[PDB]
C-alpha cells in the first residue's frame, strides 16, 4: 500500500481549488484513492524517538495519501495531481515527447563485465529543469518511492540522477574489482574504494540493507565519464561529484539492473513525470545507450501503445449501458485519450506511456468503470439456478461437532503451527518419528512444525485456564498434516476429533465411553464380525502403560485411546492427571 | 414487626379462633391496616401448606375527580355548546382553553356543531342541532346517586375510560385453619421426598420457601466455540445462496497454484520471506500439471489470450517452492481448473471457509494464521454489477444494508473493488470485504472457455465474529490462550447474528 | 380411492389376451390405474367368518383394481376393458349415438309436488340388452359403485332401472304424503305404506343409513305409470313389480335427485357403459322428460363437446415437444377423439359423454401426458435463481434445540391433540379457564381439545418411560393453541420451550439455572432494570407453593417456572416430585 | 505375593513426584462399554425433519410460516377448489372444531371469486357445476394437510406488485380423523415444496423431485399417472426397495391447477408445481420401525432416542 505524503496547501494551490476534508477524502474515495491520515512530523518524531519538537518546516497539515501499488504515476504530488485533474476534465492530459539535443547527444555505454550482475541499464536527460525547495523534494521522494518498491529494493532496477553539469563526456557502464575503484560517494568525508564501502556500509542504518542483499559478486557495476570521473556503483550508492542539488539546471538519469522492462518504466515514470518542469515543458531528451552486443537505441522510449476495444464489450463486461461516444469520455479522463471509429461501434484507445499497468483488453474495463463511478452501476443478480451441496467431510464434522457438545463437552480453536517439542519431545517421542513437516526460517519457536496431533493444543489450553472449574472437557475436530509421498505438495491434512478429560482423577473409562458414544453416533458397531470397531489394548510413549488403547475400524487404526503419562502432563505445565482420545474421523464418511 | 410479627400473632389468633378470620376485621380489631395482615398472609402460604385463605372482595362503583365535576356542571361537550351562540363562536378562542378543546372534539363527534373557514375572524364553529340533552352528566349525576345499577354494561363501559368514573374493589381474605398449621414454625423442611408425595406428609410440615432473588444453578452444558459458531452462520448464508461446498484439504501449497496459478507475478513482494511462511521440508513439490503449468509459465512471461503478460523470466523452480497456504484464493483456482476440465462447461458458483497463514507479525490483531471466507460464481457474462448484486444479498443476510464499494487492486481481478458499510455506533464507513473479476490471464490458460467469465469475493472470519460477538480483540478467544469461561458464556451468535439484538437499557 | 373387482379369466377374455400378473400389474401403472390385490371369493371371507371354507365362486380368481374418483367411465368391467382397449389402440373407440324409438316414445312427467324434495329427474331406456350372469352382476355393481360415491350415497342423485316390459303408459315423478303410497318393494314380503317402511327400514343394516339422511320431509318422492303402478320411491327402494333380472329385455332407466348434471351425468354413465349390450349396439332410446315447467327436453344428452387447444400448449404444459398431429393421435388414445385443424397449429378435441372429468383445458393435458407415457418426458430443471430464507422462529428454534441438548437434556414428541383432564383437571384448573379449543364428535377422550401446554405431555411421557435411569431431562419446543378473538380464524398457536427435571428430588434450583442458561443464550441480561427479565415469586394452580415463580422479560409475562405439586405428580401417575419451566419463546425473537 | 497391593487410577501427586512409578497398578478390562458420557438428545424424527429442512434450503426454497394448527374450511379445502361433495370434508375423515366451531374474518372478495367459478365456472374452467354454502367453508376444523399452508403462501403471493417466482417449502404437523391405528396415527407430519415461476412443466416438475430426492439419497425414480382435486397433471413418484422387494410410493405431486389459482389473482402466464410426502415414512423404514407410536407421542421409548445417531449421516455415502 504505498503513500504518499503531500504540503495540503501546495496540493490545493496545485489542483487550482481549496478542498474540504471531507470534499478531498471524497474526491480520493472516487478515484481508487485512499485519504489515510492528516498529521505532521510532529506526530512523526513525535512518537518513537525522544519528543525532538523540531517544527520550522516539518510540523505542517500534509495529507498522507494512499495510492494503488498498480499506478506508479501516482507516487508523488506532480502524478497525484496530474492524475486526478484529467480525472474530473479540470485539464487536458499532456503529451510526452522526447526530442533530440542539439549536438549532446548524451551517451552512455555497456560493457562486457556487465551482463553477469546487472545485465542492462538504461538512460536519458530532461533540460533545463526548474527546480523548488519542494519541487526537488518530491523528485528525491519519488526516487525512493518508487526504488524499495516497484524495484524491490533496488534488487531489479536502480536509478541515479545526476547534475549533468559536473561532468561530459561520454559515460561508461561496466564492473571493475571491488578494490579496484577510488571514490567520493553521497555523505561520506574522504574517498574510499568499493571493497572498502562495502564493509564501512554495514552499520549504515540505511543502506545496510541494498548491499550485500545484491552485491559480492567478481565485478561491481560502475558508471564513468570521459573525464573518468565516477558517476556511481549502481545499487549502493552515487558520487558526491554528480550530486543534484535544488539548483542544478541539467539532470542526467540512468538506470541499470536485473530486469530490463523494468528499469525501461522506472525511467519513464521519473522522466515523464518531472518534465513538467523542463524548459521546453513535458520533453525529454533523448540519450543513447549502447550496449555489449553493440547497437545503439534510444531512451526513454515513451511508449505509446494503440489496442483497440469493442465498446458493446467494456457495457457488457462492467454492467452499464452508456453509448459509445460517452464511453470514449470515460476512458479519456483515465487518461487512455479515446475516440469513437466512424460506426459507433469500436473505440480506439490510445495508451500513455505513464499507465503502463494496461496489459490487457480487460484493464480498460477496470479504468472504464473506475471512470463511470462504481457506485452508479446499477446491482443485477445472476439468474443461474445452482443446487447448493456440502462438503461430505464437513457437513459430518459439523455433526459431530453438534454431538460433542450434547455429551457435556467444549469446542476449542488450536494454532496449527507451534514447536517441535510439542508434538515430539513433550510427548515421549523423536521429531523424526512424526512424519511432521518443518516450516523454513520461522520467527518464533512456535513456527517450527504444523500439527500432527490436535492434544498438545487442547492440553495448552487447560494450561492457560487453570482458573476452570472442576474437570475440563475439551475437544476440537479440525485438520493435522503429515508428509505424504504421494500427494503432490508432498503432505496430507486428516481429520482428526480429539478430546481431552482433565480432573482430580483421569476419566479414562469416561473418556472410553465417549468413544462408545462418537461410533454410537457413526452407527458403526462394536466388534469386527460386521465391520465396527474395537479397542486393543497397546503401548504409548505419551501414554500412562496399561492404560491405553488403540482404535480400530473399518479395516484400519482409527486412532489412540489413553491416559496421559505424567511426563507430558507435566511438561505441559500441568497438575491433575489426563484421559485423551484422538480418532481420524476421515475413514468414517 | 411486619410479616413474622404478624404471622406468629396471626396464627395466635387462628388457634384462638372457631375457624373464621379475616384479614380486614382482625386487622381492623389490631393496630393495624391491611397491607401487614394480608402482606404477611402470604408467607404463611408460602410457609409449605399451613393455613389455607380465601380472596374474597367487594365490588362498588365510584365518581372520578374528574367525573364529579361533570356530574355537577355538566359534561365538557354540553359545557361548549351552550357557550356557543348562533353568532358563531371563532373556534381560536374555543380551543384556547383545555377545557373547551376537549368538549370541542366531541361536540364535534356528536354533530352538535360544525366549523367554517368563511369568516376573516378564521375558522369558526356554529351549532348544528338547537336540541341539547347533556346524557354524560345526567347519568353520573345519578351514578352517585347510589344508583350505579340503573345503567347499561354498554354504558358505564365506555364512561369508564373517559375517566368520568372507576371501579373500586376491596380484597379481602379468609385465612382458615390448613394442616401444616402450628406456631412451631420450624421451616427446616428442606424439599419434597418421593415418599411424602406417595403418603401425605407435605401437608403435615412447612416447607422452607425458596428465595426467588438468587440466580439458580446453570448446568453443564457442553460448548461450541463462538467464532466456529460463526462459521456455522456463514456457511449457511453460502448453502442458502446455492453455493457448493469446495474442498480445502491442503494447509501446505505449491507456490506455482497459491501465486502463478492467480496470475499473480513471481517477483510480487507478497512471496517474500516476511511475508509467506515457505517450508523447510517438503521445500519442493513433488508433482504438479506440467502443460497447465507451461500455458502459464507461457502468458506469464510473453503474454497471450489477449494480454501481454509481465514480461519477465518464469522460472519453475520458484514455483515449485511449498509453502503454507497464504490465502483461500489458491483452493478456488484449484477448483476452477477442475471446472475448466469439465466436458461441456457448467456454471457453478463454490465458497470454502478455511484457515490460511501470513508470516506478518503485522499490527492489528497479532494472528499469523486466521480463518478467510471465500465465494465464487462462475457463468456467462457476469457483470460487476452481478458480482455487486451477489454481494448485496449476502451481506444482507449478514444483516448489512449500508453498503458502498470502492476501486481497489487485486493482481487477479480485471476490476477490483472493496466493499464497505456505515457503521452507527462506531459511526465511520468501516470495510467488511474485498472482491474483484479473476482475469483471463488467469482464467483462459486454465481452460475456461472464453465465454465465461467468473467473479469473486471474500473476508474473513474474524473481523465480523469482533463485531458480532462483540469485541475488540481477537486474541481473546482464538487460540490456546482463549479465556474459556468466555465461551461457556456466548450466545447464540446466529438469531442474534442476523436478526436485530437488543443492548442493554439507557437509564438516565 | 374406488376399488372394481373382476372376474380375471373374464378380464382377458374381454380384452382378447392373457396376461402375466406383471404384464398387468404394469399395464394398469401404464394407465393410472392400480392392481391393488388379487384373490377368491374364499379368501375375501375368509376372516370375516374365521374360516367358513365357501366354495363355488371363490375357486374364480379376480383382479381387485383401483381406479381415480375423477374417471367414473372406469366403475365396471365393461369399462375398464373400452379404455385400456382404446388407450393401447387395440380397438376403434365406439360412438354413442342416441336413437328414436318406434312410437314407444316412453315419456316421464316431473310435477310441482317434485322441486322441493328432489326437484329434477332424468330417464332413457336402452332397448333389447342381452344380458348375463355377469354382466348382470356387472350392471348391478356399477349402479352401486357410482351410488354410494359419486351421488353421495344417492344424496344428490338415485338411479333406477326397471323391466319396461312389466308395466307401460306415460310415467309420473312427484311426491305424496308419507302415509299415502301402498307399495311392493323389493325385498319384502308383503305391501306397506311409504309412512310404514321408514321405520321398518330403520333396522335394515343397508338402507339404515340412505332413508332418514335424505326424507322426512311433507312429501316423499315416487314413480307411477299409466296402470297406476308404483315403479319406485326414488332414494329408499324399487318396486318389486318392475325390478330387473338377468333376463329383462327391455331397461327403463330413471334417475331423480337434486343436483342436475350430476344426475344427467350418471345416466350417461350407464347407459353410454351398457349400450354395448343392446341389440342395436352403442344405442340408446331417447325418452322425454317432462318438466313441471311443462316443457319437455329429450334425455339421455349424450354431450359430445368439442374445444380446441393450440397444440404449442400442450407441449408448453406437458414438457414435450411433439407435433400437432401426433399430439392428436395421442388424446385420441384417450378417448378424447382430437383431429388437427388444417394449419396443423390448433387441435380439434371431441370430448365425449363418458369422460364428464375434463372440465378445463388443462384436464386435456393431463390425458395428453398419461398417454405420452410420464417417464418418456425429458427431466428439465427450472432456472430461476432464488435466494433461500428460513422462517424466524424456526431458525431461532433450531438453535435452542441444539443447546437444550447440549445441557443435557432429551427432545420428546408429544402428541397436539388430548383429554380436557390433561390440560384443566390434572392441573388444578377448570376446563373453562384455559381458553382451550375444543373438537367437535371426538372419537377417543384424547381428542377432546388441543394442547394449551407441552407439560402435560411431558409428564405422560415420563409415565411411560418409568423404565429409565436416575433423572428424567426431558424438554420440547412446539406449538400451543388458545383461542384468540383477534385471528380470521378464532385461535392463535404459540411456540413454548418446555423442560422438566424428574428426580428423587425436584431440581427446581437446576430448573431455574436451565431458565438462566436459556435467557444466557438469547442475550437477555436479568433484572427489572436492564430491559431484561425477572423471576418474581407467584402461585400457580399447579405447583407446590412457595416453589413457583412467573418470567417477565421484553414487557410481558413469559411463562412459569415451578415445583409441580403433588396432586398433578399424582394424577399423572408418577412417583418422583418435579420441576417444570415454560416459557413463551414468541417475544424473543 | 510380593509386591501385589496395585492401586487404582494416577494421582496429581503420583504426578508430583515419582510416586507413580512402582506401587504397582495395571487393572483395566479393555473389553467394556466404558461409561457413555452423559448427554443430551435430539428425537429422531426432527433429527429427520432437520436434514430435510435443510435440502431444502441448498435448493433454494424458502421456509414459509405454518403457526395455525386450526384452519378455516375455506382455506384448508375451497380455496384449493376442492369440491364440498368430496369424501375428505366429511365429519368421519376431519377434525372440526366444537368451540370456535365458524371462523372469524373471511377474504371475501376472493371467496367471492372462489364461490363463482366453483360452482358456475371460469378461467376456462366449467366448475363443479353445484351450490357452493359460504356457511360450509365457514367451518374450522384441524388443518388436514400443509396443502392450505401454500394456499395462503400462494395468494399472498398473488397480491405482489408486479409478480416474481418463489420457491416455498413448510415441514408442519397435520391432524387426521382417519383410524386410531398402527400403521399410521391420528396426527403427523407433512413436508410439501412448491415452485411458481414462468412456463413450469411436467418435466420441471420431474426434474426438481429428481434433485430434492438425491440429496435423500435415492435414484430408482420412476413417475405415475395419480389424481389430486387441485393440479392439472398429478404424479405419484416411486423408487424400487429391497425390504417389499418392489416398487414403493415415496411420494404424491401435481400442477395446482389454475381454477386454484387463478381466483387467488396470480397472474395466467405463472404456473406453480408442488410435491409432498410424510416426515415419517422416510423415518419408520430409514432406520427400521414396527410400531409408530414407538416414536412419536407419549409412548416413546426413551431409551431408543439416546442411543438413536446421526439421522443425517443418511444422504451421504451410508
Ligand atoms: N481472497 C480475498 C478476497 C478475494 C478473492 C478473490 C478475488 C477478490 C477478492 C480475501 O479473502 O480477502
Ligand atoms: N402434501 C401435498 C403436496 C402436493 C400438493 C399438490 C399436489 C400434489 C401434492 C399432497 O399430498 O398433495
Amino acid at each position: 500500500m504505498p503513500t504518499v505524503s503531500v504540503k495540503r496547501d501546495l496540493l490545493f494551490q496545485a489542483l487550482g481549488r481549496t478542498y474540504t476534508d471531507e470534499e478531498f477524502d471524497e474526491l480520493c474515495f472516487e478515484f481508487g484513492l485512499e485519504l489515510d491520515e492528516i498529521t505532521s512530523e510532529k506526530e512523526i518524531i513525535s512518537k518513537e524517538q525522544g519528543n525532538v519538537k523540531a517544527a520550522g518546516a516539518s510540523d505542517v497539515v500534509l495529507y498522507k495519501i494512499d495510492v494503488p501499488a498498480n499506478r506508479y504515476d501516482l507516487l508523488c504530488l506532480e502524478g497525484l495531481v496530474r492524475g486526478l485533474q484529467v480525472f474530473k476534465e479540470r485539464i487536458k492530459a499532456p503529451v510526452y515527447k522526447r526530442v533530440m539535443p542539439d549536438g549532446k547527444i548524451q551517451k552512455l555505454i555497456i560493457t562486457e563485465e556487465t551482463a553477469k550482475i546487472r545485465p542492462f541499464a538504461v538512460a536519458a536527460v530532461l533540460r533545463n529543469i526548474k527546480f523548488t525547495k519542494d519541487r526537488y523534494d518530491s523528485f528525491i521522494e519519488l526516487q525512493e518511492k518508487l526504488h524499495q518498491n516497484i524495484c524491490r529494493k533496488r534488487a531489479l532496477v536502480a536509478i541515479g540522477t545526476h547534475d549533468l553539469d559536473t561532468l561530459s563526456g561520454p559515460f561508461t557502464y561496466t564492473a571493475k574489482r571491488p578494490s579496484d575503484i577510488k571514490f567520493k560517494p553521497l555523505n561520506k568525508t574522504k574517498e574510499y574504494t568499493a571493497c572498502e564501502l562495502m564493509n564501512i556500509y554495514k552499520t549504515d542504518n540505511h543502506l545496510k540493507h541494498y548491499l550485500h542483499i545484491i552485491e559480492n559478486k567478481p565485478l561491481y557495476p560502475v558508471i564513468y565519464d570521459s573525464n573518468g570521473v565516477v558517476l556511481s556503483m549502481p545499487p549502493i550508492i552515487n558520487g558526491d561529484h554528480s550530486r543534484i542539488t535544488v539548483n542544478t539546471r541539467n539532470i542526467f538519469i540512468e538506470c541499470t539492473g536485473t530486469d530490463f522492462t523494468k528499469a525501461k518504466i522506472v525511467l519513464d515514470i521519473i522522466v515523464t513525470m518531472f518534465s513538467e518542469y523542463c524548459e521546453n515543458q513535458f520533453t525529454v531528451e533523448a540519450a543513447e545507450v549502447v550496449f555489449p552486443n553493440g547497437k545503439s537505441h534510444t531512451f526513454p522510449e515513451l511508449a505509446y501503445r494503440k489496442e483497440m476495444v469493442r465498446a458493446d464489450l467494456i457495457n457488457k463486461k462492467v454492467g452499464i449501458r452508456e453509448t459509445p461516444e460517452n464511453l470514449a469520455k470515460l476512458l479519456t479522463r483515465m487518461y487512455l485519450k479515446s475516440e469513437v471509429i466512424g460506426d459507433g461501434n469500436q473505440i480506439e484507445i490510445e495508451i500513455p506511456p505513464t499507465r503502463a499497468d494496461i496489459i490487457h483488453a480487460c484493464d480498460i474495463v477496470e479504468d472504464a468503470a473506475i471512470a463511470y463511478g462504481y457506485n452508479n452501476i446499477q446491482m443485477t443478480l445472476p439468474k443461474t439456478y445452482t443446487i447448493a451441496n456440502q462438503f461430505p467431510l464437513n457437513k459430518l464434522t459439523e455433526l459431530l461437532r453438534h454431538d460433542m457438545a450434547a455429551a457435556g463437552f467444549t469446542e476449542a480453536l488450536t494454532f496449527a503451527l507451534c514447536s517441535q517439542e510439542d508434538i515430539a519431545d513433550k510427548l515421549g517421542v523423536d521429531i523424526s518419528a512424526t512424519k511432521a513437516v518443518h516450516i523454513s526460517n520461522p520467527k518464533t519457536a512456535e513456527f517450527q512444525v504444523a500439527r500432527t496431533t490436535l492434544l498438545p493444543g487442547l492440553l495448552k489450553t487447560i494450561a492457560a485456564n487453570r482458573k476452570m472449574p472442576l474437570p475440563l472437557k475439551l475437544f476440537e475436530i479440525s485438520d493435522i498434516v503429515i508428509k505424504d509421498s504421494n500427494t503432490d505438495v508432498g503432505a496430507k491434512n486428516y481429520r482428526h476429533l480429539c478430546a481431552v478429560y482433565y480432573n482430580k482423577n483421569p476419566g479414562f473409562e469416561i473418556i472410553h465411553g465417549l468413544l462408545d458414544r462418537i461410533m454410537q453416533l457413526l452407527d458403526v458397531p462394536p466388534g469386527e464380525d460386521k465391520g465396527g470397531y474395537v479397542i486393543k489394548a497397546s503401548e504409548g510413549p505419551a501414554f500412562f502403560p496399561g492404560r491405553c488403547a488403540e482404535i480400530f475400524a473399518r479395516g484400519q487404526s482409527v486412532g489412540k485411546l489413553g491416559v496421559l503419562h505424567p511426563d507430558v502432563i507435566t511438561k505441559f505445565e500441568l497438575t491433575m492427571p489426563c484421559s485423551s482420545l484422538e480418532i481420524n474421523i476421515g475413514p468414517f464418511l | 414487626m411486619a410479616d413474622g410479627q404478624v404471622a406468629e400473632l396471626l396464627l395466635r389468633r387462628l388457634e384462638a379462633s372457631d375457624g373464621g378470620l379475616d384479614s380486614a376485621e382482625l386487622a381492623a380489631e389490631l393496630g393495624m391496616e391491611h397491607q401487614a395482615v394480608v402482606g404477611a398472609v402470604k408467607s404463611l402460604q408460602a410457609l409449605g401448606e399451613v393455613i389455607e385463605a380465601e380472596l374474597r372482595s367487594t365490588k362498588h362503583w365510584e365518581l372520578t375527580a374528574e367525573g364529579e365535576e361533570i356530574a355537577r356542571e355538566g359534561s365538557h361537550e354540553a359545557r361548549v355548546f351552550r357557550s356557543i351562540p348562533p353568532e358563531g363562536l371563532a373556534q381560536s378562542e374555543l380551543m384556547r382553553l383545555p377545557s373547551g378543546k376537549v368538549g370541542f372534539s366531541k361536540a364535534m363527534s356528536n354533530k352538535w356543531i360544525r366549523v367554517d373557514k368563511s369568516a376573516a375572524d378564521g375558522p369558526r364553529v356554529f351549532r348544528v342541532v338547537d336540541s341539547m340533552e347533556d346524557e354524560v352528566q345526567r347519568r353520573l349525576q345519578l351514578v352517585r346517586g347510589g344508583q350505579a345499577e340503573k345503567l347499561g354494561e354498554k354504558e358505564r363501559s365506555e364512561l369508564r375510560k373517559r375517566k368520568l368514573l372507576a371501579e373500586v374493589t376491596l380484597k379481602t381474605y379468609w385465612v382458615s385453619k390448613g394442616s401444616a398449621f402450628s406456631t412451631s414454625i420450624s421451616k427446616q423442611e428442606t424439599e419434597l421426598s418421593p415418599e411424602m408425595i406417595s403418603s401425605g406428609s407435605w401437608r403435615d410440615r412447612p416447607f422452607k420457601p425458596y428465595n426467588f432473588l438468587a440466580h439458580g444453578v446453570l448446568p453443564d452444558s457442553g460448548h461450541l466455540h463462538p467464532l466456529l459458531k460463526v462459521r456455522s452462520q456463514f456457511r449457511q448464508i453460502f448453502l442458502e445462496m446455492g453455493f457448493t461446498e469446495m474442498p480445502t484439504d491442503n494447509f501446505i501449497e505449491s507456490s506455482f497454484w497459491n501465486f502463478d496459478a492467480l496470475f499473480q507475478p513471481q517477483q510480487h513482494p507478497a512471496r517474500d520471506q516476511h511475508d509467506t511462511f515457505f517450508l523447510r521440508d517438503p521445500a519442493e513439490a513433488l508433482q504438479l500439471p506440467m502443460d497447465y503449468v507451461q500455458r502459464v509459465k507461457r502468458t506469464h512471461s510473453q503474454g497471450g489470450y489477449g494480454s501481454q503478460g509481465y514480461k519477465y523470466n518464469w522460472k519453475l523452480d520458484e514455483a515449485r517452492k511449498n509453502l503454507l497456504r497464504t490465502h483461500t484464493t489458491s483452493a478456488s483456482a484449484r477448483a476452477l481448473y477442475r471446472l475448466a476440465q469439465k466436458k461441456p462447461f457448467t456454471p457453478v458458483k463454490y465458497f470454502s471457509i478455511d484457515r490460511v497463514f501470513r508470516n506478518e507479525t503485522l499490527d492489528a490483531t497479532h494472528l499469523a494464521e486466521f480463518h478467510q471466507i471465500e465465494g465464487v460464481v462462475a457463468d456467462h457474462g457476469l457483470t460487476l454489477g452481478h458480482l455487486m448484486g451477489v454481494l448485496r444479498e449476502f451481506f444482507t443476510k449478514l444483516g448489512i444494508t449500508q453498503l458502498r464499494f470502492k476501486p481497489a487492486y487485486n493482481p487477479y481481478t480485471e476490476p477490483s473493488m472493496e466493499v464497505f458499510s456505515y457503521h452507527q455506533g462506531l459511526k465511520k464507513w468501516v470495510e467488511v470485504g474485498n472482491s474483484g473479476v479473476f482475469r483471463p490471464e488467469m482464467l483462459l490458460p486454465m481452460g475456461l472457455p472464453e465465454n465465461v467469465s467468473v467473479i469473486a469475493w471474500g473476508l474473513s472470519l474474524e473481523r465480523p465474529t469482533m463485531i458480532k460477538y462483540g469485541i475488540n480483540n481477537i486474541r481473546e478467544l482464538v487460540g490456546h490462550k482463549v479465556n474459556l469461561q468466555m465461551v461457556y458464556d456466548s450466545p447464540l451468535c446466529r438469531l442474534d447474528a442476523e436478526p436485530r439484538p437488543p443492548p442493554t437499557q439507557e437509564a438516565a
